[PDB]
């Protein structure tokens, strides 16, 4: 709901990958429409996180490895040379594929017990 | 359902035409169908047909088909709807009294009836 | 058991009613206001349930009720902006048309210069104007309701619209293929988002629309009852196409400040009476196939006879052809046709300008004319009939085409649907006994 | 092709007793009473439900394809020609007694 | 939010309980009502789970004993011959009672860890 | 000047048409980027961009 | 909605005892639904960022400085109810919220590198 | 002096034509113009 929490993420947007971790009328209907859009946006992040096993966790850890087709790079270049902006486009094409395999990873964990 | 008064008694010679009028004011006439019944002396009720108040679509038995014609003429206001019943050919067995009824729901039941209009030949 | 556990995301549903929103597929405003409809999905989901059987009835279905209410609102919204033709009911001195169907005349009306009167000539159809008394006429419907002309910009073309359920809700449909109107169907598939539906308006022969497969489905609330109409659905598309050969000419007439009234203008070209033609051999056998289906449902011999009568809107087949509203006999198709070449059946008929559609209390509407001849094809995929019976009849059970309430048109295309609420919370017994 | 029959065709019972009339018919059945020369009035619809304005002591029951109408402790003005009303089929009734 | 996942639960509806686990204008105002209606339903399910001690876990167990008054059938028969639908019909009357008993269990369980 | 092509409407006497500063303010989950390049026309990249809600 | 009314129960009881125990109609209702739903998430928004995302009673690692308050534990949960607690800290609630927020982030980072 | 019956004319079906009509109004519903004249 509150937009301040969203603002803080934008801070240090240009900072390196590693540095980020270290650091009735017209008015009333548009406001209602924006308010409904604002609340809907928040649940989209929560809905995806909830189904991946992320329950109020800033950082998560799953049990799915990488496919060689996505990218072939090691830790040091990724986390000390690139930034979230250009880095995202490298994996962005595979964002939808990763989502599908991530949900099943959490689902198959629950059936084990 | 305040009233469903009908026309008065009339007598017509064979081969003539007879007009019977039925008026309804209280209830909403555009929501419930209207049926016409006949009863000759010494006999049970008989069916003449029904007319839809919304669109004037009649429906009559085979025997009365081509003779009876049901008409509806709403007043200027959407109240006191007038329902007419006209027949062309007469027969010696047409001596009867005609009523004005009303269908309430899917259950073919009638709670308001007119006084009657005896017609002879 | 002796210990409770809760499951999230289980297949449980119960009947409920909920509002649904529109969706359109693929510059000019539409009466349906489809510009606000969200784009349709590229490939809607068609999940199928295998070992579940459900029963539902279209007559009690609320989906048709919601459609009827909103369609009325759309036309109410459409006619709000553009002007209303109040200042046209005067002593219309009309004698005859130089070119008993078309009347040419002028009405004495003033635009400005309060103490001045100037006449303007306009052409109206004979049925449009009713006699006032000799050689005096008056606009038909302005002693009951105000007439408002349809906005010229909008168009009447019916394009498919999908009523798409909200999140957390499901729509159940079954293709039983000879699916009965009411009763349980054992092949139900859950579709999140419905398919295209064309808001067509008709009175006697349903037109355009979807078809069936290897069946002639007959649906009605109750066969025995007379008031209940019978909806026939045909698997064969009997094409119906016709035109208006006459040539119009648009003309604008002032009625007030910033208000314009478009009239029929001048007639150019020889007068040719409008008509519609239908294939003979194709239609003659089409009714015979329908007759066979009705024979077993009733066991008695069947005869088709024309409508008894009534208002012009129910006793004549009606539809929209490029902004022109037609009203045609269809009397040669259902007359003396007892069922136990290149010939074509022509159905001459005329046009009406002021239409009392969406039958309600005190509300009229005027359709502006269109220049040039118009051609429109169409498919006949269902007959609306009202059985005429008094019983005690040696066979001879007569069937008369008619009409009815507007919702009956759409019930033939919504006959397999049920919007249902989903409850994904479940409680079951288990020996877990949470640590 | 809904059918119905009226077996007795003639009914007689002294006042103050219990008398019943039955109409075996398919579909919905409605019961009416008709004075001499006046229009009928509705007692019950759907076979059991009671209409407003009909005095108590008039009730009906349904058993399979047969319909029961129970009339008890007769008092004056109750004499009538009772008939069963199917959609578009009415059979002649019977004057109760006096 | 998205309704596509909700329809995903409906798959294999006819399967048994054991088998299931293994496997300005009207257009714009109606949409707004649907969005407000749709979002509430998602939170209503979440709200019940949040106060049951379960935070979105698909399969979640508890410690409340099952009272024989509601039902007493062998576990294997329920999950091998019955379907998810028939379960709701017979327990649907007692769902409210079951829901209330769950609430006290979570409240008691959390309080116990505090006092210890 | 205008009655044969439009309809004239009086402005309500009570309202005041004087301009008053207003803020076009984004909702939650969205941000507005403005860059304070001292000399910069409409088009082109700008390297000093600040996020203002 | 009834859950919110449940909190008001035993309002006057002490803190220790409490724990132990188209038109006008259609738009106003619409506004209320969007207003009520937002209020629910405002409480839930703060809870999630603090690490306690649904527990009835949370458990935190922020020390209680003497600045905000100074009184014995016994005389907190035995004589006054929750209503009086707000006035003594209501002015400084912003400071606790910010300080408590950063604690969750610091704890998370310490867990990641572990 | 409590209810007044009287006549007037106003609009009708056709703008050009006129029709004289009568209605009954209460004394305090109408006010005099001045003799034998009133208005709503
Ligand atoms: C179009 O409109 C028409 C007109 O309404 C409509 O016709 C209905 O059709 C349905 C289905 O055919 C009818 O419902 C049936 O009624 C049967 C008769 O029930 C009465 O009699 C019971 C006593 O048993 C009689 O019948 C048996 C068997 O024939 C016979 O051996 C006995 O000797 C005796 O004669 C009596 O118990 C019953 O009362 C119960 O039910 C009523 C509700 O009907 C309830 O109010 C009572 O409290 C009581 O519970 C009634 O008086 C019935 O036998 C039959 O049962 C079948 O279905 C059930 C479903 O579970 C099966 O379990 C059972 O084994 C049978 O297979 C069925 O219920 C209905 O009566 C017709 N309408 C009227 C007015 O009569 C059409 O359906 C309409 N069409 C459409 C498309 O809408
Ligand atoms: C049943 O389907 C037929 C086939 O689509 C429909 O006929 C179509 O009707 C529309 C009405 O506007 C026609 O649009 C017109 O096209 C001409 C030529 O492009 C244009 O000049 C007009 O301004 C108008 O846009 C369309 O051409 C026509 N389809 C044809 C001729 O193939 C019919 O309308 C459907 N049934 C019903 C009841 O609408
Ligand atoms: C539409 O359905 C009808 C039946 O309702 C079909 O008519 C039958 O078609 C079969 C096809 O092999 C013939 O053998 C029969 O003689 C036809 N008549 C009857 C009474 O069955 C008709 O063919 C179907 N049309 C389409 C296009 O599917
Ligand atoms: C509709 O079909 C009828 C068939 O009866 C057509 O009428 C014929 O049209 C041709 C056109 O050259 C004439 O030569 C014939 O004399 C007409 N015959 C009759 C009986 O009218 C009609 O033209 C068709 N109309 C459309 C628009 O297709
Ligand atoms: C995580 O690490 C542990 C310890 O090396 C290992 O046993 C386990 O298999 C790893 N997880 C996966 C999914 O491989
Ligand atoms: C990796 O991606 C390639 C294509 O990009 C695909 O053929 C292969 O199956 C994928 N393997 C895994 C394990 O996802
Ligand atoms: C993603 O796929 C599209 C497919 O046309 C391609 O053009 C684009 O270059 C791809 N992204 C990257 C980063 O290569
Ligand atoms: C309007 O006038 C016509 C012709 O005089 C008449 O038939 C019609 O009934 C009038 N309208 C109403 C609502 O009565
Ligand atoms: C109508 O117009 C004709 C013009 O030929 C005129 O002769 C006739 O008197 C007119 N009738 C009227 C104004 O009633
Ligand atoms: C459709 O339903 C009827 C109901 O009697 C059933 O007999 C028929 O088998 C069903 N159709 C299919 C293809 O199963
Ligand atoms: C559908 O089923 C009902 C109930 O058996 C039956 O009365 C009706 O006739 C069936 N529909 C048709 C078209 O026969
Ligand atoms: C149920 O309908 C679907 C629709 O395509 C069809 O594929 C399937 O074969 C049907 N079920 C049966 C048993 O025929
Ligand atoms: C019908 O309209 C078409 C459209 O251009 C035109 O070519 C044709 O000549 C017209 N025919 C008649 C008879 O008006
Ligand atoms: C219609 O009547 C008017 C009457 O003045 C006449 O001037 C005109 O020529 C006639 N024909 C047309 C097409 O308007
Ligand atoms: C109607 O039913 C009777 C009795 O079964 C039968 O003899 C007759 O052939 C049937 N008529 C039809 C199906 O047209
Ligand atoms: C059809 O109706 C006409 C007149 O309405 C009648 O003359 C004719 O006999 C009817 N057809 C039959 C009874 O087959
Ligand atoms: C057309 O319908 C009218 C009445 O609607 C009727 O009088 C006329 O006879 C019909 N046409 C033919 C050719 O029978
Ligand atoms: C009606 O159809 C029958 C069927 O043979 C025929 O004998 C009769 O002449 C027809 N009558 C009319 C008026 O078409
Ligand atoms: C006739 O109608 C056509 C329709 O396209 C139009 O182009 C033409 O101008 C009209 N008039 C004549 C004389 O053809
Ligand atoms: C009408 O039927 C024809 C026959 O195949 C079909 O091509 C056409 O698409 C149908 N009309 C519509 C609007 O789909
Ligand atoms: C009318 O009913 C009577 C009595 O059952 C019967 O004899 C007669 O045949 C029936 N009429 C017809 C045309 O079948
Ligand atoms: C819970 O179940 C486990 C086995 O699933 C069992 O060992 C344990 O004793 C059970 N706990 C209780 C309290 O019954
Ligand atoms: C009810 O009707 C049945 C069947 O006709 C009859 O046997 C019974 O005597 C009747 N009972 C009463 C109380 O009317
Ligand atoms: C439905 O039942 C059949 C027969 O037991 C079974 O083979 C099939 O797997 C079942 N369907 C599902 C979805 O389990
Ligand atoms: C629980 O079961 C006992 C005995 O079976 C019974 O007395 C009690 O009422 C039940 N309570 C509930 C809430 O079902
Ligand atoms: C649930 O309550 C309804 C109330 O009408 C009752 O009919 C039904 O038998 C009850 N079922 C159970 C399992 O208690
Ligand atoms: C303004 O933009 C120019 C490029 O057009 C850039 O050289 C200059 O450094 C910018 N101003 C500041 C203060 O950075
Ligand atoms: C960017 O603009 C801000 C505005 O206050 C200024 O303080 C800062 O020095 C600027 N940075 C650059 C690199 O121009
Ligand atoms: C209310 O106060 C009385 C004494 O005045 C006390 O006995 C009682 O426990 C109090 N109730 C609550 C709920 O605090
Ligand atoms: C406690 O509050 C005092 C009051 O100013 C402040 O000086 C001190 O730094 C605070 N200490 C902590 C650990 O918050
Ligand atoms: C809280 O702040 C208000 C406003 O500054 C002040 O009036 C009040 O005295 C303060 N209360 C305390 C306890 O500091
Ligand atoms: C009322 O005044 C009118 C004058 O128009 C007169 O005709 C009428 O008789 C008076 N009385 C009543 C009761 O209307």
């Amino acid at each position: 709901g509150l937009g301040a929490v969203f603002l803080g993420f934008l801070g240090a947007a240009g900072s390196t990958m590693g540095a980020a971790s270290n650091t009735l009328g017209v008015w009333g209907f548009k406001q209602l429409q924006a308010r409904v859009l604002a609340i809907e946006r928040y649940l989209e992040v929560q809905q995806l996180l909830g189904m991946w096993g992320c329950s109020g966790k800033l950082i998560c850890c799953t049990n799915v490895p990488w496919n060689s087709s996505w990218s072939n790079k090691t830790y040091n270049e990724i986390w000390d040379n690139m930034t979230w902006m250009q880095w995202d486009r490298e994996i962005g094409n595979y964002t939808d594929t990763i989502y599908k395999l991530l949900e099943v990873s959490q689902f198959q964990q629950e059936i084990n017990e | 359902q305040v009233q469903l008064l009908q026309s008065g008694a009339a007598v017509t010679k064979p081969g003539a035409s007879v007009r019977v009028s039925c008026e309804a004011s209280g209830y909403n006439i555009r929501d419930y169908f209207i049926h016409w019944w006949r009863q000759a002396p010494g006999q049970g009720l008989q069916w003449v047909g029904w007319i839809n108040p919304k669109t004037g679509q009649p429906n009559n038995p085979r025997q009365f088909q081509g003779r009876v014609s049901l008409t509806r003429h709403a007043s200027w206001d959407f109240d006191t709807y007038s329902f007419y019943m006209d027949l062309k050919a007469l027969r010696s067995d047409d001596t009867a009294v005609y009523f004005c009824a009303r269908q309430r729901s899917d259950y073919w039941d009638f709670d308001v009836w007119g006084s009657g209009t005896q017609v002879t030949v | 058991g002796l210990w409770v556990t809760v499951y999230y995301g289980v297949p449980v549903w119960r009947e409920a009613k909920t509002t649904l929103f529109c969706a359109s597929d693929a510059e000019v405003h539409n009466v349906w206001a489809t510009h606000a409809c969200v784009p349709t999905d590229p490939n809607p989901q068609e999940l199928v349930l295998e070992n579940v059987t459900e029963n539902f009835n279209m007559w009690k279905n609320d989906m048709v009720d919601q459609m009827h209410e909103d369609i009325i609102s759309l036309w109410d919204q459409s006619l709000k902006p553009c002007v209303k033709l109040t200042p046209l009911c005067v002593t219309l001195n009309c004698s005859d048309a130089k070119v008993e169907e078309i009347k040419n005349c002028s009405f004495k009306a003033t635009t400005e210069l309060r103490d001045k009167k100037r006449r303007e000539y306009a052409l109206f159809y004979r049925l449009d104007i009713v006699p006032l008394s000799n050689s005096e006429y008056r606009l038909i419907n302005c002693n009951t309701s105000v007439i408002t002309q349809i906005c010229p910009k909008v168009t009447f073309d019916p394009i498919p619209i999908h009523y798409c359920a909200p999140a957390g809700y499901a729509i159940l449909k079954c293709n039983n293929k000879t699916f009965n109107g009411t009763g349980p169907c054992n092949n139900v598939s859950t579709v999140q988002c419905t398919h295209g539906i064309k808001p067509v308006v008709s009175t006697q022969l349903l037109l355009n629309g979807s078809l069936a497969e290897e069946e002639i489905i007959i649906r009605s609330e109750n066969l025995t009852d007379n008031v209940k109409t019978i909806i026939v659905h045909l698997n064969e598309s009997v094409e119906i196409t016709c035109t208006r050969p006459n040539n119009m000419t648009r003309k604008s007439v002032r009625i007030g400040p910033g208000q314009t009234f478009y009239a029929l203008g001048d007639i150019i070209g020889d007068i040719r009476q409008p008509h519609c033609n239908i294939s003979e051999i194709k239609w003659e056998k089409t009714l015979q196939r329908v007759s066979e289906k009705l024979r077993e449902h009733f066991n008695k011999t069947i005869i088709f006879n024309q409508s008894s009568g009534g208002d012009l809107e129910i006793t004549t087949h009606s539809f929209n052809c490029g902004g022109e509203f037609f009203y045609c006999n269809t009397s040669d198709l259902f007359f003396n046709k007892t069922f136990n070449t290149n010939s074509t059946i022509t159905l001459p008929c005329r046009i009406k300008q002021i239409i009392n559609m969406w039958q309600e209390v005190g509300r009229a509407m005027y359709a502006p004319p269109i220049a040039g001849n118009i051609t429109c094809k169409s498919n006949i995929t269902g007959l609306l009939l009202t059985r005429d019976g008094g019983g005690n009849n040696s066979t001879k059970e007569t069937f008369r085409p008619g009409g009815g309430n507007m919702r009956d048109n759409w019930r033939s295309e919504l006959y397999k649907y049920k919007v249902v609420e989903v409850k994904p919370l479940g409680i079951a017994p288990t020996e877990c006994n949470r640590t | 092709d809904i059918q119905m029959t009226q077996s007795p065709s003639s009914l007689s019972a002294s006042v103050g007793d219990t008398v019943t009339i039955t109409c075996q018919a398919n579909g919905y059945l409605n019961w009416y009473q008709q004075r001499r020369g006046k229009a009928p009035k509705l007692l019950i619809y759907d076979g059991s439900k009671l209409e407003r304005g009909v005095p108590s002591r008039f009730s009906g029951r349904r058993w399979g394809q047969e319909y029961n109408l129970t009339i008890n402790n007769l008092q004056p003005e109750d004499i009538a020609t009772y008939f069963c009303q199917v959609y578009e089929f009415v059979v002649p009734g019977t004057r109760l007694d006096l």
